[PDB]
């Protein structure tokens, strides 16, 4: 129904950051929760996709290690978590659902990690 | 790793007029590639579930085609509200998008 | 109206009822009229010996306690009804494998008159065993039977009968074997003994003769043909005794 | 009102009845009378090593609850009581397809008499392995067995006998030879005793014994062999001047017993070891070569 | 919910042994067929292979109803529990439903009492085939049907005007023939039960000749 | 009897239960997460353009009529509550004779999560029909799908979809190929819709990509036929005064062809049109008559 | 006396009786215990890939409900109170066409025993899938198994175990094959995993050496005798050609 995700974080580089996805109208359990970032004006790019009913999780070969996926149960959250970050991981982050065909028919907010000194 | 190419990667045209847009698949995905819309300062919006099916909300002028992997997006009469980023995504894998496709008025 | 009329009529009838106990447990044996009517006959097999025959098997008896006087017609009940009404147990002796076809539902009639005759109808295709001397082949001809009988109810509990006499059975004069040819058809009433007691037993019978027109220029020509292929020799001289080996030997081999 | 006292009767009959119990579960063994009427034995086939019978199988034995007392002293039921009223667990030993045919309802019988004794028939044909020595084929001798004994009944709870005397209690039916290649000689009974994992079972023993029809492999194998190792040995009688006819008349004889051999290989079932035939076969074309084997030393 | 209320004061003093109209009209049976396939159509014992889904309907005042729904559609749980035509092939050899992963039975029930009775069949029809002039034959053979006990006084079938509808053709395994046509008719049989409306379906399958050519000629 | 609190939690469960309505009748659209998981690819009966397969046919869906509170958090069933709750009536398309094994038990699976989650799964042996395009017989490849659906529900009522990713959905054990003439190469899911006199409804299609193994019909055919052409052509060879030789070797040529062309074309199914090995043979007949012919005129 | 008191036993029990849930619902699993003697194995067969055996399959578990105190003894019930009691979901993964034997009765065994032991037994007869490795054919020894699995309960709620160790498989030495010679056979405990849980697996399997003899005699002394009698083609002189190259043509085309 709608998915509400937290504000827009400056941060160092070399630092880690949390980034939270709340979702209200429905229970995240009964549908895949996927991470997705996009670049100031380049396209989408899949970051990875956690099962919240399972805890199974799967990543995109060049996001894995970096970001981990995990889940609240009771809060419908879905979290997202990047250890450490370069000069160049600075962009929109989206969460978003699976729909009906398997599309991402609802979005997140947009998260914009943002780095400087 | 499916990999999609959308052309073209930047575009001009006149209100009223028919406009077609372009998605390849490297591999096979049958009918699960999605279509989103994304204004500028905007999360991306879903168009088209899977191949040639309208989502609720969206007005009946666009439509895709869809085949094992090529797939394209046409509009009919085109508006003004139209200018943003479209953007074409799989999900007969784990999912993967295009490059985009950016919609200008000249 | 005639629905509820029928609907309590028919609550009535089915109310108290004993399927366990034949009409007139205590009394006289019940008559059960039987008609036939055949609807084809294939694989008459040799190698088998026994014969497929599908046909709408028909009985005809009456219960008393099914006996109705307020709504003047026949009444075709859903074959559903035949689970909880008794029908005799009658059964084919030389049957190998049999069944009663069960598509869009169960193939079988269950109609109530209002002086208490049932009549209950089945569409059976039946394998039954047909023993068959072979020591004329191929212009042999054929008795095969089929033996219906009661299992349970001895001959003073049940009787058997064609109803209609020699009309009893049609449809044989439309079927079409492949290798034989219906020439003739009988209906035989009688009471068979064993251990267990005395039991009625009605015998269906036809007798298949075979059509020797195939046979002939299939089997008989060749060997008439090599006869005398071997036969030519005579004319062939003496001196060829390769030619005259050879061929004879040859015929000895084809 | 005519049946309402049977009805009573019957009812009365099953109150209180659990078919879950053997008449004289926690007291004595239940003594099971046993009969068989064979009204078709079936064709025997050598390939599978198994035949077909059709039988009307009988049993009886005495349940004191089923005592009755009434205007009449046996009460033929219909089939469908059997499964109402406890009946054995019967079962064929060595059966491999026995089905109970129930056209056009079941084919079962139950006759209960006043003093409790029962007597539960049913019709049912059975196909039962018959293991076979093929040695002597096609001049062999069988005694097919029919085994049968209960499931999960032991003897210290249900014994088995037979109702009439042993050598007349399994009864052929005077026309029920459905051998086309076998001849029956006659039927023997036997009785003993079983172990398994579960215990000790009564079993009860038939066998039918048979000897094959040799009446078929004379004119298919033996004759036409007979012949042409005759036609072979004419060999002899040519003079060797015509080598084109002799080795014609050679080749042609071991083509032919080719032939014949290939030919009554499919005849003779699948089988292990070397039978009567193969050693004939075998023979005749031993001495065919020989023939064929003289003629090149001429 | 209302939908349970609805069937069982719907299924309340029903009897599934008593027709419609029992002692007042024939019910008249309109009946359609979609043709998945038909399978194959061998000469050697005169019979053809068919796929379809048999439909019927039919109207059976008992089951009406007044409420906002229109149409309750059910599975094959109440394919047991309310009146069916007892319809029948007369000319299969061998016939059965599909029960695979549950019974392939439709149901649907209309405001005004109408029914709707679907199922799939695999129907093993025999037709003999006149087997001159081969292999340059022609054969056009039925699929009929009719009920079993209840006569023409008590059902009457009829056909719709889009009655049978053949599929693609082209993963048909009419192999040796070639579709080109069908028809249907009705007409009244004499039986010894009484009399019956028979309702046949002529598949027209001119045979295809150039295969025996290579095979013989 | 710890179990009195689960078999209450059960009865409360099922009071009231109504399992001919779909869950969420008069609110939303049952959505019914699928899966197949193939234990065994049986054989491809190409004579009559079917193939075999056994899967673990497994289905989820939500039912919020059958939540409950207990200690225990997924309740693993009997498998004999399928029968007393709605499960959807998933058919297949192009299945010809299936059947669910029910040995020893009925090979169902019925677990009941505590949201209400369902996930119901069955073992069977599907037997679909493939259409074949034999033109390019033995050199051949074939798509045969597995299409299914729900029986008198529409798109509106019942969507099917994939639990899991539909590139991992469909899943083949490593062992599980019962083929001896073709090869699974991959699998390939496709989800529709189909429009009927009815209404619309939800198609899932699997297919499954075979190429047909060209190792035995080189052997059987095409060698054979080579040398048979070869030894058509090593009459030239010989000379022209020994015409007899060169004519028995000509026609013993042309009868080799024949029954090689009918042991051939036996092994095929029968099609209406002319395949590759039909046109190899047809070919290297004319080759061999040919030569023949060419021997007569010489 | 001592029927009214097994009546009242039986019926207590059965009694408030769920067979949905197994015994020790939310306890530790149920262990179960397996013997098998076999039968007969009847036709190991290449052109299908399977083998039909038959078998008396027992299994052995404690269903504490099923507990007793008052009559002292062991109970065979009727087999018809089995559908009644809860049996665990025993199949086997590679069966392609199996059943229960139903003559006279359904032939499967019931039997409870004072502590709470239930002993069930079935007569099954499977046609399990074998694939074959052809590649030494005919000198090659095949591996055939019958693969026994839980379904719907995982490995937290059923395990299996042989009952009896080696011995309880028993039979294996007295199946005689036309075609091949039991060589060993081996018992393996097994747990697999699949996408829904883990579940207990048990392995019977079979060891088939090929006979020998047959197979000789069938092919290997035709093809000699046929590579033998062309070789009298040299012997024959090269004078005579027509005698040669039939005699040659005749070994190809034989
Ligand atoms: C000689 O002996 C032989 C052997 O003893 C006899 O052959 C037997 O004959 C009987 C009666 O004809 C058959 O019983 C019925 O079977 C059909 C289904 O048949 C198909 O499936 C069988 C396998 O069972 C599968 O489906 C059942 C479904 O209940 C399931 O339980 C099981 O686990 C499995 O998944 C196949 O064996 C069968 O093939 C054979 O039978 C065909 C019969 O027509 C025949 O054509 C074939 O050639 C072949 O021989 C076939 O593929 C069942 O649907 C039916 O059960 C319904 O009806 C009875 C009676 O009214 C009722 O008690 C049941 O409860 C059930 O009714 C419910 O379901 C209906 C579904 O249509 C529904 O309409 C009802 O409203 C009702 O719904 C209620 O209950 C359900 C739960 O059931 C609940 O969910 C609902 O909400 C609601 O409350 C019978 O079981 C035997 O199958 C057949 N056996 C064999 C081996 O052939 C032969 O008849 C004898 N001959 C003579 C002359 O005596
Ligand atoms: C597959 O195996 C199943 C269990 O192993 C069989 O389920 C059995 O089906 C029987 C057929 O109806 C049931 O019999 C019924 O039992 C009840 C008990 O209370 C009686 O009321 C019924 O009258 C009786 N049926 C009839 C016609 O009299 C068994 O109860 C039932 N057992 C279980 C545990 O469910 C399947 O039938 C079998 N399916 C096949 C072989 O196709
Ligand atoms: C095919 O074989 C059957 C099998 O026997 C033949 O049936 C036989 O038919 C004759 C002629 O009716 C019966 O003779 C009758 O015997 C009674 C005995 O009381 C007698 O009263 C009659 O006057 C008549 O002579 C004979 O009994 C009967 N066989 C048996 C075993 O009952 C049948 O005739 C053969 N032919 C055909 C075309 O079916
Ligand atoms: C028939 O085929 C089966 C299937 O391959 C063979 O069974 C396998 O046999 C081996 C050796 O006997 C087993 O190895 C065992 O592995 C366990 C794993 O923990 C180990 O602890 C043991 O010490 C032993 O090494 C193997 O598990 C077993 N099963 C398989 C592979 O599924 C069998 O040997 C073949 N022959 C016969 C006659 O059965
Ligand atoms: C199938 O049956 C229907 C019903 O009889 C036929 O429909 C008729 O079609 C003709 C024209 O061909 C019309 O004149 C009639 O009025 C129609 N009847 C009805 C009741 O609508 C239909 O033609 C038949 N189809 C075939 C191929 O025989
Ligand atoms: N006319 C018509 N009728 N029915 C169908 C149809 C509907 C659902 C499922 C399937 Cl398997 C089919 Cl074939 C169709 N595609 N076309
Ligand atoms: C009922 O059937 C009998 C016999 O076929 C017939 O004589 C009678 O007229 C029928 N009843 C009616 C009302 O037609
Ligand atoms: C019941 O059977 C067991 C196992 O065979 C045996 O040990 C026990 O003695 C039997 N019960 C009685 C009371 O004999």
């Amino acid at each position: 129904v709608q998915l509400q995700q937290s504000g827009a974080e400056l941060v160092k580089p070399g630092a880690s950051v949390k980034l939270s996805c709340t979702a209200s109208g429905f229970n995240i359990k009964d549908t895949y929760m996927y991470w997705v970032k996009q670049r100031p004006e380049q396209g989408l790019e899949w970051i990875g996709r956690i099962d919240p009913a399972n805890g199974d999780t799967k990543y995109d070969p060049k996001f894995q290690g970096k970001a981990t996926i995990t889940t609240d149960t009771f809060s419908n959250t879905a979290y997202l978590q990047l250890s450490s970050l370069t000069s160049e991981d600075t962009a929109v982050y989206y969460c978003a659902r699976k729909g009906l065909r398997w599309a991402m028919d609802y979005w997140g907010q947009g998260t914009s990690v943002t780095v400087s000194t | 790793n499916i990999v999609m190419t959308q052309s073209p990667k930047s575009m001009s045209m006149s209100v009223g007029e028919r406009v077609t847009l372009s998605c390849k698949a490297s591999e096979y995905v049958g009918t699960y590639v999605s279509w989103y819309q994304q204004k500028p300062e905007q999360s991306p919006k879903l168009l088209i579930y899977g191949a040639s099916n309208r989502y609720t909300g969206v007005p009946d002028r666009f439509t895709g085609s869809g085949s094992a992997t090529d797939f394209t997006l046409t509009i009919g009469s085109v508006q003004a509200e139209d200018l943003a980023d479209y953007h074409c995504g799989q999900s007969y894998s784990y999912p993967t998008f295009g490059a985009g496709t950016k919609l200008e008025l000249k | 109206s005639n629905m509820s009329l029928v609907k309590e009529t028919v609550d009535r009838l089915l109310k108290g009822y004993d399927i366990r106990l034949r009409p007139d447990f205590g009394g006289p044996p019940v008559a059960v009229g039987m008609n036939i009517d055949i609807a084809s006959i294939d694989m008459v097999s040799e190698v088998n010996m026994d014969y497929t025959l599908t046909m709408y098997f028909q009985q005809a008896w009456r219960d008393k306690r099914l006996s109705y006087n307020v709504i003047p017609l026949n009444l075709t009940l859903d074959n559903r009804v035949a689970d909880q009404l008794w029908v005799p147990d009658t059964y084919f002796l030389n049957d190998k494998k049999s069944f009663v076809h069960g598509v869009t539902v169960k193939n079988r009639m269950i109609r109530l008159h209002p002086d208490g005759t049932v009549l209950y109808g089945l569409r059976i295709t039946t394998t039954a065993a047909c023993m068959m001397d072979l020591r004329r082949y191929p212009l042999d001809e054929q008795n095969c039977t089929l033996e219906i009988e009661s299992y349970g109810y001895t001959t003073d509990d049940i009787e058997f009968y064609w109803r209609g006499d020699d009309n009893a059975v049609t449809g044989v004069t439309k079927i079409e074997l492949p290798q034989f040819s219906i020439v003739d058809y009988k209906l035989i009433t009688k009471k068979v003994v064993f251990s267990t007691g005395s039991y009625p037993r009605l015998s269906l019978s036809f007798k298949l003769k075979r059509n020797i027109g195939y046979f002939i220029l299939q089997t008989y020509m060749p060997s008439i043909l090599i006869t005398i292929l071997s036969w030519v020799s005579f004319w062939i001289n003496y001196d060829a005794s390769a030619a005259r080996v050879a061929l004879g030997i040859t015929t000895v081999l084809t | 009102d005519n049946t309402t006292v049977f009805t009573r009767i019957l009812d009365r009959l099953l109150d209180g009845y659990d078919n879950r119990l053997r008449p004289g579960l926690g007291e004595r063994v239940t003594e099971v009378k046993t009969d068989i009427f064979v009204t078709s034995f079936g064709p025997v086939s050598d390939h599978d090593m198994e035949y077909t019978i059709d039988v009307f199988f009988r049993q009886s034995w005495k349940d004191e609850r089923l005592k009755f007392k009434g205007p009449m002293t046996v009460l033929r039921l219909n089939n469908l009581m059997a499964s109402k009223i406890w009946t054995p667990d019967t079962f064929f030993h060595n059966g491999k397809k026995s089905v109970a045919h129930n056209m056009t309802m079941p084919n079962k019988l139950l006759r209960i008499t006043e003093d409790g004794t029962l007597l539960y028939t049913m019709r049912l044909t059975v196909r039962a392995e018959c293991p076979m020595h093929l040695e002597d084929f096609p001049m062999d001798a069988h005694a097919c067995p029919l085994k049968f004994g209960s499931y999960a009944y032991t003897r210290a709870e249900v014994v088995y006998e037979w109702t009439r005397e042993p050598a007349r209690s399994v009864v052929v039916a005077e026309d029920g030879s459905r051998l086309n290649q076998y001849d029956l000689l006659g039927q023997t009974v036997d009785s003993g005793i079983v172990q398994s994992s579960t215990g000790e079972y009564v079993v009860m023993t038939t066998h039918f014994h048979l000897k094959r029809k040799i009446g078929y492999f004379v004119i298919q194998t033996y004759l036409p062999c007979i012949m042409t190792v005759i036609l072979s040995q004419v060999s002899f009688w040519l003079n060797r001047e015509s080598v084109p006819a002799r080795t014609v008349f050679g080749v042609t004889t071991v083509l032919t017993m080719t032939t014949l051999s290939i030919s009554a290989r499919n005849s003779l079932p699948k089988v292990a070891y070397a039978t009567a035939m193969d050693w004939f076969i075998a023979v005749c074309y031993a001495f065919v070569f020989s023939a064929l084997i003289e003629f090149a030393t001429v | 919910g209302d939908v349970t209320v609805i069937l069982n004061n719907l299924l309340e003093g029903y009897d599934n042994k008593l027709r419609p109209d029992i002692g007042v009209k024939p019910t008249l049976i309109h009946t359609d067929m979609y043709v998945n396939s038909i399978g194959p159509v061998n000469a050697i014992n005169m019979e053809y292979t068919i796929d379809i889904f048999f439909a019927q309907t039919w109207y059976d005042r008992r089951l009406k109803f007044n409420s906002t729904i229109k149409v309750l559609r059910l599975n094959s749980n109440m394919v047991g529990k309310i009146w069916i035509p007892d319809t029948f092939f007369r000319n299969s050899k061998k016939a059965d439903a599909h029960w695979i992963t549950t019974p392939n039975r439709m149901l649907r029930i209309w405001n005004d009492g109408r029914v709707l009775y679907t199922l799939r069949l695999t129907i093993d029809a025999e037709c003999q085939l006149q087997l001159h002039n081969f292999p340059m034959d022609e054969h056009s053979c039925p699929l009929e049907f009719s009920s079993y006990g209840y006569p023409r006084e008590e059902i009457v079938y009829q056909w719709k005007r889009s009655s049978v509808e053949v599929g693609d053709t082209r993963s048909w395994r009419l192999y040796q023939f070639s579709f080109v046509g069908l028809r249907n008719t009705t007409e009244v049989v004499k039986t010894t039960s009484g009399d019956y409306v028979v309702m046949s379906v002529y598949f027209d399958l001119s045979r295809r000749m150039g295969y025996f050519t290579i095979q013989t000629y």
